[PDB]
């Protein structure tokens, strides 16, 4: 159980770092239409 | 447009007012007599607070017989001392 | 002459009467009217809905039976009670409710004077009062003003719990009392340690705050961590990330707020359900966990009275009927209640012991006050009709009351879910104007079309 | 380009079959991970002790169960709102009594849908759309909400959120109403109207413009065949929709503007639906509908039944025979 | 020239109200349902049909009021006011009852009429019939379940009364008694309806974000035009977006908009036909095979199990008040309770 | 039917003597036994006890008895246990105890008849309703 329990947070950790950091790499200019709103 | 008057053009004029200034106080008076004279228990045959049961009995003056209905229900109305 | 003349309509500003505010969003002097004038509603209802709850007011019935929602706060902030909750003086209600009330009046007229009378816009009146939503560090500098402010406000929580008579103390030493904090918690550890706990079942996060010496610290780091934070961002200006990150404009402000209020809303709701330190108990009522918990103890109480070993007692089920072991075995009372056995109340602790519930103090240490609070919290449940039916809900008219932390969950959770609702408009809706499609797609220009087909 | 940048363009391209996206980082495995163990468990879970009471209640199809009387059973009435992951028990036979499964069920259930809703909004973004297609959704997502997490918060348990059955809903629903009167709450009324205001003006909406189609199209083809993906004039006559529509009921009940119509159709179920689920999550702190029981009494003092009382009585009889063995005080205090 | 054509004519002015023939059977129809509606709830009782107070008058609130349906000795009379029953006496009429069918009879009738007015009204301005073929699920409904339903029962009685908590009553006896939710039919009305709604919601939602700029202003309303020959949204980009949202989408307005017809109104024909079941007590009560295993095995327990505890419930807590013509006494020691409560 | 005065004629003591009570004072009882009761005695049960009601007949086998004005007066000043042994007003609502229940502090003697009045009368209108619980309801 200890080693699901840590697997699971490392799981859960890479996936949440995943999610932060992508819309921290410039979301905003992710569009078809204006750009840069920096 | 359809070739009756706008309502908007009705319902602000001097005229519709003057109308209805009257007419509907009298509807909105003649409702509230026709309950506080007790016309209205009379008409629809509604018990008032004190004609649901005779003064002992706890029990509903259902009826039970289709055919002796009306009687019957007269009958509960007697029963009311 | 005409009544298109001014820019207040559809032509000039390009929104719909239902939509009228949005006209404002650059119209920095009308905008702050309408703030002001807000700031004055809020005021006015705290002011006017104090004096009507203190005339209503019967100062020895529980406030808890009688609607108020005003009265419990400024009690629990030590205003006007002594032992056990006991009102011993209305008129500090009295003042809290005219000083809002007078103080409306004056937010009133400034609201209404920059709305209709004063500079539609400020920045050519002057540059410290005029902004520009698009200036990153105008912006800043105000958040900035307004983080000190609010870090004020903390400490004044923390004036009143040190200084100035203290606070209401539910768990005071022999019954509820007005105390004087004078050793508020300042080790981090125990502050920042509420922020890292579960929210979950017998964690509870933030919402398990238990002590006063907590909720005064937890406002002293408070109040020092607005004050740096508003000095931080009236010095800096947003680093090239946060530039990137964000969208700057008016409307993505104020959707970033309504995000925040929304969490602040469901917080609040959760708070008032489950906490009887900040939310006293003798004010808003028992917590709906207390209330099963004081059912469980008076008919433990009763019976035992009639000669039941309530300890050795099998319900049918073969689980205690007054008693049983949670999931990590602490002695707890038995039926439905058995979720609630992560309640903690002022007048059920003296039956705790180190396994919990304990027999032997069940047995011998019942205080007519205990049996007395169990009734009272177990007929004051928080279940009730929305016509103020108290009671269940099969429950004949009778009893008029719904439960003060019922009226305050449901209104924060309605009022917390259309603040999230308000967020996703806002958030998309910023977006799209920042993009430049908000209000449709260019028939010319149609992105879809440059695509390659998906199959 | 580095890795995280083409990592970053794969994730947010607008050329996937179907949407990746930041939110879907988090949608794609908490989504998989609640369908694998709904559908394991759903087939194969052993009883669980839901109410807490050591008598466990048969979900699953090999345990005895059809596709209507099958659930995944909620996790015992002694956890409570306690966090109950795998790791917590002893044994995976141990979380399986304690209804562990649907605490892990319901979970990721809640983040991949609340992601499915900022998904919504991210692909919108990425197409140059308007961004409220997701408030739409966050109606019935607000619904779930209520029944998972803001009803078992509420009343201090997971035990009493909605089991993921059909008769299990239909339990909930019950309980719901002894517990709460719901009929009679104002909220739930709303989204009664909601609904069927929403069916209503589906069929109404659907059948209008079916009735308008402009002919392009011979008796042995469908009217289908008429209107070709992508075309830009409009496929049927809205002049003529709305000049029926007008003389059904009068003229100006009928909508002329297409806008304002799919703002409407948007709007009413959308709105009702909120009402709904604030209904279930104030509800939750037993805020509950109205109560006219005795409300009508006679010059004498008799009571005067209404059919609010008649509702009581039958409130009465699921009150008193639900979760038969758990109660041992006279009160339903939660 | 002729005075049926003359007639016609009349009948068929393009004025505010259309009148039509069909409004010489809709008009006084549907007048005369919804006034009788509001006098009986305003001014008439239950007292002697079900030992019920059901009107303003009596102090009934818009929740509690109802016109209520004819006890249940009356059986399936028609109870007009010049029958037997009544014999002329509009007093003794409304206290027996008569004002459900006489409200039940002028829905029904004023139903026909609505009905054919959608179909004449489609005539005379050359749409095709479908609203008023979608209108043919409200039909079934109110046929199966207020007059089918009752007339398979024991009497009128056991008609949905008319009334807000009326209507609830009927929703938990039909669970008590019926087990109503076990019902496929009841289910697939249960999908029509939800999935309607939501093909409303998100049809309505998908539109109105998938706008094309056909004005300056940021309220989007106004740049739309009814003789426009452009779509006024994008089907393509809505396609794009549903497809990598959902996996599927349409792409054919036409299929779109005949299937917001389908899914409600074929929902809405599934639960009449149910109900048209229940008329004969014909229900989706029982699993044979649960009761078997149930009955044989006392540690065996479902959600199906547990669900008909409540409906005994229901049943003999509800029965005595709710049925009183039965005269059912239930002594306290007979009555199901689980323990405590 | 109607509350007439022979409704509102119940025993003023042991003894055979009667009071009649007026409407107005029925009506004030009501109002103080929702005030100060019915928190616990809605309908004429006992929440915290279930197996002790308000129903004239149990009153009358209450030690003292509790079936009329004088009774009830006395129990609502020193309430006891159903046998006369205890009193409780550490525990039950009283006069003797309305430090402890603040809202019994200005209830006077006027105050006490007609409640002791409102308990007496209410089965003679509600009948089994009155202790009966939610299966009269
Ligand atoms: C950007 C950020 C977004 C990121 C999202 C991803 C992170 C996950 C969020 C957590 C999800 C909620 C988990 C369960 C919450 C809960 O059980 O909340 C309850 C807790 C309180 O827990 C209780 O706290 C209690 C504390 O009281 C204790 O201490 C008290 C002291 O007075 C008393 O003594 C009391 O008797 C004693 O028991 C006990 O510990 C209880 O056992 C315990 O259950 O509240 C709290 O933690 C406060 C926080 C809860 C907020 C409510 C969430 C509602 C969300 C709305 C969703 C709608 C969306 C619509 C979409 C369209
Ligand atoms: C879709 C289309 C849209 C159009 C909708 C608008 C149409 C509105 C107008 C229709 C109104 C018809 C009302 C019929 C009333 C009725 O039936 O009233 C019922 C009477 C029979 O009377 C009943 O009879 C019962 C049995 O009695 C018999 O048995 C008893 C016991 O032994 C005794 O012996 C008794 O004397 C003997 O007569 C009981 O006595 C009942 O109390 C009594 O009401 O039949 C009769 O009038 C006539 C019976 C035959 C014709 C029925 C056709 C119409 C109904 C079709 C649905 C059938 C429902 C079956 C369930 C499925
Ligand atoms: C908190 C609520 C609130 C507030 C503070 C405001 C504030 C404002 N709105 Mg908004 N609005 C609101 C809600 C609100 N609105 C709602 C609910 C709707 C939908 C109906 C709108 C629709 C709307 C539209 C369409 C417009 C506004 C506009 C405006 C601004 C100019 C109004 C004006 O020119 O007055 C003219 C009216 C008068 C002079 C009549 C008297 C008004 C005063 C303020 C009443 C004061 C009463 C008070 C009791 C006085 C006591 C004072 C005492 C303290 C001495 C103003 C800042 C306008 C705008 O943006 O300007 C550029 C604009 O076009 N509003
Ligand atoms: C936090 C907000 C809040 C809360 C929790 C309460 C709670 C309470 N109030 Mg107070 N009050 C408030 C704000 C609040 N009030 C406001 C804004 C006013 C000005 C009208 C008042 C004025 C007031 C008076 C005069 C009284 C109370 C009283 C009471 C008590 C009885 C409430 C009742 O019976 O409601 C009945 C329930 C309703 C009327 C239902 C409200 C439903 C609303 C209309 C729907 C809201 C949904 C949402 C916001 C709409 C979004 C739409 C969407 C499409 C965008 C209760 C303690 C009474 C009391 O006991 O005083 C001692 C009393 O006499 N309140
Ligand atoms: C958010 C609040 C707010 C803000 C930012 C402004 C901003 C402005 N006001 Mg407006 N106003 C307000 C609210 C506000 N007002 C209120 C509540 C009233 C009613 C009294 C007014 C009535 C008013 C009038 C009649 C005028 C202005 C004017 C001005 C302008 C110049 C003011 C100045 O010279 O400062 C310098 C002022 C000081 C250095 C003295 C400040 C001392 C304060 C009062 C004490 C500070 C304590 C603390 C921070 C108060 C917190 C209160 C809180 C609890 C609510 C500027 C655009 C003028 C204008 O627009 O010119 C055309 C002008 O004629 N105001
Ligand atoms: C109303 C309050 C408020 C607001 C609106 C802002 C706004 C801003 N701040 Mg300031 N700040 C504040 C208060 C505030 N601040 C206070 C009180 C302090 C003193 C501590 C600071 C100290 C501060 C610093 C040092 C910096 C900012 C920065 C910024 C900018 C970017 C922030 C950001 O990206 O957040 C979003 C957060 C992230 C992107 C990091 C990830 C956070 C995780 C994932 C969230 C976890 C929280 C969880 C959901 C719930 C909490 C419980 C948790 C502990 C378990 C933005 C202008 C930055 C800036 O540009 O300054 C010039 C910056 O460097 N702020
Ligand atoms: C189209 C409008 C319309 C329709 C369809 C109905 C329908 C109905 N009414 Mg309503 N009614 C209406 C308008 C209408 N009403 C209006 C305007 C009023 C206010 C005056 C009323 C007031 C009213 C009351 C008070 C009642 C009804 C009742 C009824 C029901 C029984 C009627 C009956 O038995 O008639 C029988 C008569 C006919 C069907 C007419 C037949 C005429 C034939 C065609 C003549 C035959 C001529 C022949 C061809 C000649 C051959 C010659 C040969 C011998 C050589 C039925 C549902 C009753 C009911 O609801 O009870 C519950 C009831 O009590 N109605
Ligand atoms: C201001 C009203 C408060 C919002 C309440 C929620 C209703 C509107 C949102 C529904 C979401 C549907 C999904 C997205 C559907 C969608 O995409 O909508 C799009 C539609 C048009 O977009 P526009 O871009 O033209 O306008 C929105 C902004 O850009 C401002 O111009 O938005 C509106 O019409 C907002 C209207 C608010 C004005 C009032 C709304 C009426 C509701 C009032 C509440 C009364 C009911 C209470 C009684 C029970
Ligand atoms: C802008 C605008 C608006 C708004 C407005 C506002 C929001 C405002 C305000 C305001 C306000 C917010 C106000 C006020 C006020 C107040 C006052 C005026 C006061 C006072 C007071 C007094 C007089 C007092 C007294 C007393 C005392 C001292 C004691 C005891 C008793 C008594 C109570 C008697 C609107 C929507 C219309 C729209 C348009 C624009
Ligand atoms: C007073 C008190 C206390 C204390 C408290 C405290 C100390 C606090 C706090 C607090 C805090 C310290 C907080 C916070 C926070 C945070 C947050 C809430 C966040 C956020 C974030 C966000 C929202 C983001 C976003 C994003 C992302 C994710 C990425 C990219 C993009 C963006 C940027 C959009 C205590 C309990 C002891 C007790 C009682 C009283
Ligand atoms: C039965 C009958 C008849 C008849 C009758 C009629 C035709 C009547 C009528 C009637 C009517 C025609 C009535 C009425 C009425 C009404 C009312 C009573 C009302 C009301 C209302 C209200 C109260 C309102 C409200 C509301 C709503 C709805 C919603 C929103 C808001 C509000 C809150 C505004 C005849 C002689 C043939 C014969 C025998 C029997
Ligand atoms: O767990 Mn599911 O159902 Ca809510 O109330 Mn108490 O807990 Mn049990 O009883 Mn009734
Ligand atoms: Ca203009
Ligand atoms: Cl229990
Ligand atoms: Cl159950
Ligand atoms: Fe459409």
């Amino acid at each position: 159980m200890e080693t699901l329990k840590i697997t699971v947070y490392i799981v859960v950790t890479f996936f949440v770092l995943l999610f932060v950091f992508g819309f921290l790499s410039g979301d905003p200019a992710r569009n078809p239409k204006r750009k840069d709103l920096e | 447009t359809t070739g009756e008057r706008p309502f908007s053009d009705i319902i602000t004029s001097v005229r519709y007012w003057v109308i209805h200034s009257i007419t509907i106080p009298a509807l909105f008076i003649a409702g509230w007599l026709f309950v506080s004279t007790g016309l209205a228990y009379d008409v629809f045959g509604t018990p008032r607070p004190d004609s649901y049961y005779a003064q002992e009995q706890r029990s509903i003056p259902l009826v039970t017989d289709r055919f002796e209905a009306k009687q019957q229900v007269e009958t509960f109305l007697e029963q009311l001392k | 002459n005409s009544i298109f003349a001014t820019n207040r309509d559809q032509e000039s500003s390009g929104f719909a009467w239902w939509a009228g505010n949005a006209r404002l969003i650059n119209l920095s002097g009308k905008l702050l009217g309408a703030h002001v004038a807000h700031a004055g509603l809020i005021v006015f209802w705290a002011g006017a809905m104090t004096l009507f709850e203190l005339a209503h007011f019967i100062p020895e019935k529980p406030m808890y039976e009688q609607g108020l929602i005003l009265i419990p706060h400024i009690a629990t902030l030590g205003w006007g009670v002594g032992p056990g909750g006991e009102v011993v003086d209305t008129f500090p209600f009295f003042v809290v409710g005219v000083v809002h009330l007078i103080s409306s009046a004056v937010l009133g007229f400034g609201g209404v004077y920059h709305a209709i009378r004063g500079p539609e816009t400020l920045e050519e009146y002057s540059s410290f009062f005029g902004y520009d939503w698009k200036d990153k560090n105008k912006m800043t500098t105000i958040l900035g003003f307004h983080l000190i402010v609010l870090g004020i406000g903390a400490l004044l929580l923390v004036a009143k719990a040190m200084f100035f008579g203290g606070l209401y103390d539910t768990w005071a030493p022999g019954g509820g009392d007005v105390r004087v904090i004078t050793n508020p918690t300042l080790d981090p550890r125990v502050i920042f340690g509420y922020l890292l706990k579960s929210p979950f079942g017998g964690e509870g996060w933030i919402v398990s705050v238990n002590n006063l010496e907590d909720v005064v610290g937890g406002h002293i780091w408070i109040g020092l961590i607005c004050i740096a934070g508003g000095i931080w961002h009236i010095l800096t200006t947003p680093f090239g990330w946060a530039r990137r990150a964000f969208i700057w404009s008016g409307e993505a402000y104020l959707s970033y707020s309504l995000g925040a209020l929304s969490m602040m809303g469901f917080i609040a709701t959760c708070f008032v359900w489950f906490n009887n330190t900040v939310y006293p108990s003798e004010f808003y009522g028992p917590t709906g966990p207390e209330a099963s918990q004081a059912q469980a103890m008076t008919f433990l109480i009763r019976d035992q009275k009639l000669g039941a070993n309530v300890g050795s007692a099998q319900g049918p089920t073969g689980l205690g009927k007054y008693l049983m072991r949670s999931p990590t075995g602490e002695i707890i009372f038995g039926g439905e209640t058995m979720r609630f056995w992560d309640f903690r109340g002022p007048w059920l602790e003296p039956l705790r012991g180190p396994n919990g519930l304990d027999l032997n103090k069940i047995k011998n240490d019942i205080q007519p006050w205990q049996e007395r609070r169990a009734a009272e919290y177990m007929t004051h449940a928080p279940l009730g009709s929305l016509n103020s039916v108290g009671g269940v809900a099969t429950e004949i008219n009778s009893v008029n009351f719904v439960s003060p932390r019922s009226w305050l969950a449901t209104s924060h959770f309605v009022l917390a879910f259309f603040f999230l609702v308000g967020h996703l408009w806002h958030a998309g809706r910023a977006r799209a104007a920042a993009a430049g499609f908000e209000k449709g797609i260019d028939r010319e220009s149609e992105p879809v079309l440059s695509m390659p087909s998906l199959d | 380009a580095n890795l995280w940048e083409r990592f970053c363009n794969w994730v947010t391209s607008t050329d996937n079959r179907l949407y990746v996206g930041w939110f879907g980082v988090i949608m794609i495995p908490t989504l998989l991970a609640a369908t694998i163990c709904f559908v394991i468990a759903f087939i194969a879970a052993p009883p669980v002790d839901i109410d807490g009471i050591r008598e466990p209640v048969s979900g699953s199809l090999l345990y005895g169960n059809n596709i209507i009387t099958g659930a995944v059973v909620p996790s015992s009435n002694a956890i409570g709102l306690h966090f109950y992951p795998i790791w917590e028990a002893a044994s995976l036979d141990e979380w399986l009594y304690n209804g562990g499964p649907y605490q892990l069920i319901i979970f990721h259930f809640l983040l991949g849908a609340s992601c499915y809703m900022g998904r919504q909004w991210e692909l919108s973004y990425r197409l140059g759309m308007r961004p409220w297609i997701c408030v739409a959704y966050s109606a019935p997502l607000a619904s779930a909400f209520a029944v998972f997490l803001i009803y078992p918060i509420g009343q201090g348990s997971f035990s009493d959120g909605m089991p993921l059955g059909i008769s299990g809903t239909f339990n909930f629903m019950i309980v719901f109403q002894a517990e709460h009167n719901i009929l009679m709450h104002p909220f739930h009324q709303l989204g009664v109207a909601g609904v069927f205001g929403g069916a209503l003006f589906c069929a109404m909406h659907g059948s209008l413009v079916t009735s308008s189609l402009i002919r392009e199209t011979t008796e042995t083809e469908s009217a289908n065949y008429g209107y070709k993906f992508g075309q830009e004039e409009e496929t049927y006559n809205i002049v003529a929709a709305h000049g029926y529509f007008g003389r059904l009921i009068f003229q100006y009940a009928s909508f002329n503007n297409s806008r304002s119509l799919h703002f409407f159709l948007a709007a009413w179920p959308v709105v009702g639906v909120w009402f709904a689920a604030l209904g279930i999550s104030t509800m939750a702190f037993n805020l509950n509908g109205f109560n006219f029981n005795h409300s009508v009494i006679d010059a004498k003092g008799n009571v005067i039944n209404t059919w609010a009382d008649i509702i009581n009585r039958a409130n009465l009889g699921m009150e008193v025979m639900h979760e038969r063995n758990a109660h041992n005080f006279p009160l339903d205090l939660a | 020239r002729g005075w049926f054509d003359i007639l016609d004519d009349w009948l068929k002015r393009d004025r505010f109200v259309f009148v039509g023939w069909s409004g010489i059977l809709l008009f006084p129809c549907a007048y005369l349902a919804l006034g009788g509606w509001l006098t009986g709830t305003t001014f008439v009782t239950s007292w002697y049909t079900h030992g019920l107070a059901s009107s303003y008058l009596e102090g009934c609130n818009f929740l509690t009021v109802a016109v209520s349906t004819p006890a249940n000795s009356m059986g399936h009379s028609l109870l007009l006011l010049w029958g037997p029953e009544a014999q002329g006496d509009f007093t003794r009429w409304c206290q027996l009852g008569g004002l459900w069918t006489f409200i039940a009879l002028h829905g029904a009738f004023g139903l026909i009429g609505f009905m054919l007015r959608q179909f004449e009204i489609a005539r005379l301005v050359g749409v095709r019939p479908y609203n008023a073929i979608a209108f043919s699920a409200p039909i079934a409904v109110f046929v199966s379940v207020f007059l089918i339903y009752p007339l398979g029962q024991s009497s009128w009685f056991f008609a949905p009364s008319f009334g807000v908590a009326a209507i609830f009553r009927f929703l938990l006896f039909f669970q008590g008694f019926h087990n109503w939710t076990l019902n496929p039919f009841h289910m697939m009305g249960v999908a029509g309806v939800l999935g309607g709604a939501l093909l409303c919601a998100i049809h309505g939602a998908t539109v109105e974000n998938t706008l094309f700029q056909d004005g300056e202003g940021a309220s989007t309303f106004r740049a739309f035009n009814p003789t426009q020959a452009e779509e006024t949204y994008s089907m393509v980009t809505a396609n794009r977006f549903w497809s990598q949202i959902f996996g599927i989408a349409f792409s054919n307005k036409r299929w779109l908009h005949f299937f917001m017809l389908f899914v409600p109104v074929t929902g809405l024909w599934m639960s009449a036909i149910g109900v048209v079941g229940l008329a004969l007590n014909l229900r989706s009560y029982d699993f044979i095979s649960q009761e078997i295993r149930a009955a044989e095995d006392p540690e065996f327990e479902t959600f199906y199990t547990k669900n008909l505890l409540l409906n005994e419930g229901i049943r003999a807590w509800m029965a005595p008040q709710d049925q009183p013509h039965e005269n059912f006494v239930f002594p306290e020691e007979v009555l199901p309770r689980g323990n405590a409560l | 039917a109607e509350l007439t005065p022979e409704v509102l004629t119940v025993p003023l003591n042991s003894e055979g003597k009667t009071i009649t009570l007026t409407e107005k004072q029925y009506l004030e009882g009501k109002r103080l036994f929702q005030y100060a009761c019915a928190s616990c005695h809605v309908g004429g049960i006992t929440k915290t006890n279930p197996s002790l009601d308000l129903r004239t007949e149990t009153l009358a086998l209450a030690t003292p008895p509790r079936d009329n004005i004088e009774g009830l007066v006395d129990y609502m000043k020193n309430p006891t246990t159903y046998d006369g042994e205890q009193e409780i007003a550490e525990v039950h609502p009283s006069l003797r105890s309305a430090d402890i229940f603040p809202k019994m502090r200005n209830l006077t003697e006027k105050d006490l008849v007609a409640i002791a009045g409102h308990i007496l009368v209410e089965p003679k209108i509600l009948g089994d309703k009155w202790g009966g619980g939610k299966v009269y309801y």
